[PDB]
RNA sequence: AAUUCUUGGACCGGCGCAAGACGGACCAGAGCGAAAGCAUUUGCCAAGAAUGUUUUCAUUAAUCAAGAACGAAAGUCGGAGGUUCGAAGACGAUCAGAUACCGUCGUAGUUCCGACCAUAAACGAUGCCGACCGGCGAUGCGGCGGCGUUAUUCCCAUGAC
């Protein structure tokens, strides 16, 4: 296995980030979404996916946010679809702000 | 501890020193899925009831 | 008369293999002559597990196991019934006994 | 005789060193440090016969006296450090190991975390008994 | 049970191991505030009915009122007088023996002020009787089959509503409490009586409790009907075989297959304070004939004896109930939904708009 | 005829800021009767705490040794001493039909602390492998071991003890070595088996009270 | 069981220090060596079989009286060392007896350096060199050809299958 009690994925993910290794911090969260722990949406699955898509943006890996959401939509089917709505809105929200900063950065510091 | 009903589902084999205890697979009337193995004195039949003083302890299968 | 082909031992192309102390005696047997056995055991036997499953502070702490590798000399192995005597035909059977349950 | 921990939830941890030879049993509670001893009741203090110092019974008595003695000082839970003799000798724990660990769980203590701490050598000094072993 | 919409906010989640560990002592006696309806006398002469001397199960036209907390006029009156938790027997029987739950079920909590109206959804499958729920395999058949979970549950509900009336001397002078039935010759034998439970943690509980009939010896009866449809596939033993050498076996086997149904029915009687719960052993004519039925036998059990026998714990039942009433007397107003996970063992709690 | 636990003060133990759960437990001492002092006798006690208990709930197979290098007042202040994998873990990993590769480096942090780190790694059997063995040749083994030493030294050498413990709380060193040695021979069960403490700098308190928040 | 050890605190738990041995598990009918034999890391020194080759010399070869190098363990002499184990010893048991098996101690020895010794069920109980005579599936080292999987993301090219 990898995990018992799927909330521990967040603690390993958080522990790796204090060192500054977001690739293996993402590997941890990726391993939990695709496992036995498919119990129709635990209350802890949102903070896992919120952190997962933050790290997917920070590293720029669209094909991982694909697989991540593709697993999530399955484990949060008609049980609760508000979770999909909150997650994918928060994903595209986070990516929009990275591009806002990226332009203003290049367009005031680097443009000057 | 509350006294609980285990139901004999399939008689397996005979045990003890002098072949005196029938070892039987019981299916709990309380919980849907839990099936344990118990050593039982006297003659026991496929499809009758036992009153277990404890519903957690299990006998060593052979 | 020649009883085994491999003279009761798994040495073929050495000359010398360093000896081992038997775990019942302290008899010196060569490393490959000895009957080896690997016992992976739960620390708490069979029923103790249930009492320590309830009187534990933690939530599904998979209580540890006990790994012990045992070397027996041929006499100690036969006496403890780790091995037994076999037929002239059955002697050549090297496939270890089935452990289905 | 006053561990100032909270009455409701707070568990005070000791650590119990269960040294179980094949002719004696020890049950020995200490600090998490492992320096300051609280209890040590052997298998041999309880029973008065040499042949049953390494008994499941004697180990059951020993763990019961240790449990009762440490409940007064206010040790609620225990970590466990099981060991056989080790070194050149046996690494299977004695027959008192199981009965002792069971006994101080039947006697209303809490079990933290368990581990083997046998002195396993890299490679050791020559074992007692001749080249030809213990012949009987 | 229901398709869950994307506007529905999950607030609290509770799984069956956590709910199994719950307890409450100190639960006080139920106080008969009101006793309503009229109940018939039972013919003890339908117990000279064994495997050899059976009876025709006839269609009896008597009108059953499936009125919830919302549409109860006495509860509507009592609402302002005293009480802050209003329920029916079927609803609290579900929440109490929730631990055995297999299929998807739902309860609408309506917190209007400092109140809990444990209401049920009218025109949803809540007043169906489930069949072979807790077998090695539930019936894996399709809606067009006759041995389907829907069709078996349909006929199981019908034969129960038939049996309760058929066994009864239903045109000999009735036992009247104080009032006529608050819902309306045409009527069915049933009496609704309301009871106060003072519940330790600071909750007052007003539940509607239903007696089916009266028997002499007087005595109050909760009466239900056990169904046997096609034993050989159903994963149970035959009833018609002898039932007389194997009565205890035929009982305990049909119990495990109907673990939740028999648990809801028994805690239903304990709630009402019925001193005896009777049964009705109903099977088909041929193993694939949905229309015909014949009554093989009946056996009577004091629900206190039966609940300790089958399995229940009053502390668990009241310990789970105090937890849920505490949760939803803690969080905000409007419509809620206690829905159990269709495929997994865990109950969930959604917060929903004013509509559905 | 003297109750020997009448003269015993209980002291709360504190772990450094690097762990989630601060307080480890309680510690016994004798009241300052004569010349020998409670706090001075209490200073230099080694506490072997599992990382599961030291964090909230995680791996229980990694243990941290902590020394009460000073006492402030009714409070023992512990500091990172060493680290060790549990017997159960090490015994479970070491299994037959593969190559076990062991390295050790004697490396010093930026501040005084000079550690000895032991790394271990076992040759992984491929997903479509039909060959039973999966052994590494001697030159492949010592190229792996050379790379083990090269990472283990680089990770510690360049930063201080607060950050090396932050690396040992996950197993960032073991994951880095494992990914690095994929070209030579794919390893799988790679950890930093043990951390030892050989030398400490002459004790400071301001340096301790930065580690204790 | 007793001999023995201990309130002049033994055994047990903790932190240190010193010494002299040995290299667990991984370790296999695997590898190397003329045989005896050989296992922690790294460095230095010289050697070696096998494969590869359209290089070189061109019979320089095979086996061997005499003569010669190495030769487990125990044993001997001199020096250093002595942790564990332990022939003789000393007692404690067992037994009819027990000079034995079982137990507690324990000297030579067990370890290293320099000189002798030259035997072992030193075994494959099987001299060395060369040729021919069935099949099959693995295994260790070297070379050669070949779908595809994988690590270097950047894949040529190297490793793992
Ligand atoms: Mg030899
Ligand atoms: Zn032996």
């Amino acid at each position: 296995a990898y995990f018992q009690r799927p909330e521990n994925a967040l603690k390993r993910a958080n522990e790796f980030l204090e060192v500054g290794k977001k690739q293996p911090a993402l590997d941890v969260l990726y391993d939990v979404m695709k496992s036995k722990k498919h119990r129709t949406w635990q209350k802890i699955h949102e903070p896992i996916m919120l952190k997962y898509l933050e790290l997917c943006v920070d590293l720029r890996k669209s094909h991982l946010a694909k697989e991540g959401l593709y697993q999530y939509k399955n484990i949060c089917q008609q049980v609760n679809i508000k979770s999909l709505e909150d997650v994918v809105r928060a994903y595209l929200k986070l990516a929009e702000e990275k591009t806002e900063a990226a332009k203003e950065e290049s367009q005031q510091m680097v443009l000057d | 501890q509350p006294i609980k009903l285990a139901r004999v589902t399939k008689v397996l084999g005979r045990t003890g020193s002098q072949g005196q205890c029938t070892q039987v697979r019981v299916e709990f009337m309380d919980d849907t899925s839990r099936s344990i193995i118990r050593n039982v004195k006297g003659p026991v039949r496929e499809g009758d009831v036992l009153t277990l003083l404890e519903s957690e302890r299990e006998a060593r299968r052979l | 008369t020649k009883k085994r082909r491999n003279n009761g031992r798994a040495k073929k192309g050495r000359g010398h293999v360093q000896p081992i102390r038997c775990t019942n005696c302290a008899r010196c047997v060569p490393k490959d002559k000895a009957i080896k056995k690997f016992v992976i055991r739960n620390i708490v036997e069979a029923a103790a597990v249930r009492d320590i499953s309830e009187v534990s502070v933690f939530d599904a702490y998979v209580l540890p196991k006990l790994y012990v590798k045992l070397h027996y000399c041929v006499s100690c192995a036969i006496h403890s019934k780790v091995v037994r005597n076999r037929s002239r035909e059955a002697r050549k059977d090297r496939t270890p006994p089935p452990r289905f349950r | 005789s006053l561990g100032p921990q909270v009455a409701e939830g707070e568990n005070v941890f000791g650590v119990c060193h269960i040294f179980a030879s094949f002719n004696d049993t020890f049950v020995h509670v200490t600090d998490l440090s492992g320096k300051e001893t609280i209890c040590r009741v052997t298998g041999g203090m309880k029973v008065k016969a040499d042949r049953d110092e390494s008994s499941p019974y004697a180990a059951m008595l020993a763990a019961q006296d240790v449990a009762q003695r440490c409940k007064e000082l206010g040790i609620t839970a225990l970590h466990i450090k099981l060991r056989a003799t080790g070194g050149n000798r046996t690494k299977t724990p004695g027959p008192g190991a199981q009965s002792a660990l069971r006994a101080l769980a039947r006697s209303g203590m809490k079990i933290g975390r368990i581990e083997d701490v046998t002195p396993i050598p890299s490679d050791s000094t020559r074992r007692k008994g001749g080249r030809r072993g213990r012949r009987l | 049970s229901v398709t869950v919409r994307p506007d529905w906010v999950t607030i609290e989640e509770m799984d069956f191991p956590r709910l199994s560990k719950l307890t409450l002592p100190g639960v006080k006696e139920g106080e008969d505030v009101l006793c309503c309806g009229a109940v018939e006398y039972y013919d003890k002469s339908y117990d000279r009915v064994n495997v050899k001397n059976e009876k025709p199960l006839q269609r009896i036209d008597r009108i059953f009122h499936t009125v919830t907390t919302t549409d109860d006029p006495v509860i509507r009156k009592l609402s302002k007088t005293e009480g802050n938790v209003y329920a029916t027997d079927a609803i609290l029987a579900t929440i109490m023996c929730c631990t055995r739950s297999n299929y998807s079920w739902d309860i609408v909590i309506e917190k209007i002020g400092n109140k809990l109206f444990f209401d049920k959804r009218d025109n949803t499958e809540f007043d169906l009787l489930t069949v072979n729920e807790t077998s090695v395999e539930p019936p894996q058949d399709d809606g067009n089959s006759l041995n389907s979970p829907r069709n078996l549950a349909l006929e199981a509900t019908f034969i129960n509503h038939n049996f309760s009336q058929q066994v009864l001397k239903s045109n000999e002078p009735r036992y009247k409490f104080d009032e006529p039935n608050p819902f309306i010759g045409e009527v069915a034998s049933v009496a609704y009586r309301y009871r106060k439970w003072d519940l330790n943690n600071g909750i007052t509980l007003i539940a509607r409790c239903e007696h089916d009939a009266v028997m002499q010896g007087t005595q109050f009866l909760t009466i239900k009907a056990l169904n046997e449809w096609d034993s050989k596939l159903a994963n149970g033993v035959e009833w018609r075989r002898k039932l007389d050498t194997q009565r205890g076996a035929v009982l305990a086997n049909e119990l495990r297959n109907n673990a939740c149904k028999l648990a809801k029915w028994t805690v239903q009687a304990l709630l009402a304070g019925s001193d005896q719960l009777k049964f009705g052993y109903v099977s088909r004519a041929s193993v694939r004939d949905s229309s015909k039925h014949v009554i093989l036998e009946t056996q009577q059990y004091k629900p206190n004896e039966f609940a300790t026998q089958i399995n229940l714990n009053m502390d668990n039942a009241w310990g789970i109930l105090r937890c849920i009433i505490d949760i939803c007397m803690n969080q905000k107003d409007g419509k809620y939904l206690i829905m159990k996970d269709p495929n997994k063992p865990m109950i969930r709690l959604y917060d929903i708009p004013d509509n559905t | 005829v003297v109750d020997p636990f009448s003269k015993k003060d209980w002291y709360d133990v504190k772990a450094p800021a690097m762990f989630n759960i601060r307080n480890i437990g309680k510690t016994l001492v004798t009241r300052t009767q004569g010349t020998k002092i409670a706090s001075d006798g209490l200073k230099g006690r080694v506490f072997e705490v599992s990382l599961a208990d030291l964090q909230n709930d995680e791996v229980a197979f990694r243990k941290f040794k902590l020394i009460t290098e000073d006492v402030q007042g009714k409070n023992c202040l512990t500091n990172f001493h060493g680290m060790d994998l549990t017997r159960d873990k090490m015994c479970s990993m070491v299994k037959k039909w593969q190559t076990m590769i062991e390295a050790h480096v004697d490396v010093k942090t930026t501040d005084g602390y000079l550690l000895r780190l032991f790394c271990v790694g076992f040759t992984k059997k491929r997903n479509n492998q039909i060959r039973k063995t999966s052994y590494a040749q001697h030159q492949q083994v010592r190229q792996i071991r050379k790379k083990m030493m090269e990472i283990m030294t680089r990770e510690v050498q360049t930063n201080d003890l607060k950050e090396v413990v932050n690396k040992l709380i996950p197993d960032s060193i073991g994951k880095d070595i494992e990914k690095a040695c994929q070209s030579i021979y794919p390893l799988h069960d790679v950890f930093v088996r043990k951390v030892k403490m050989l030398k400490k700098p002459k004790f400071e308190l301001g340096k301790l009270m930065e580690l204790h928040g």
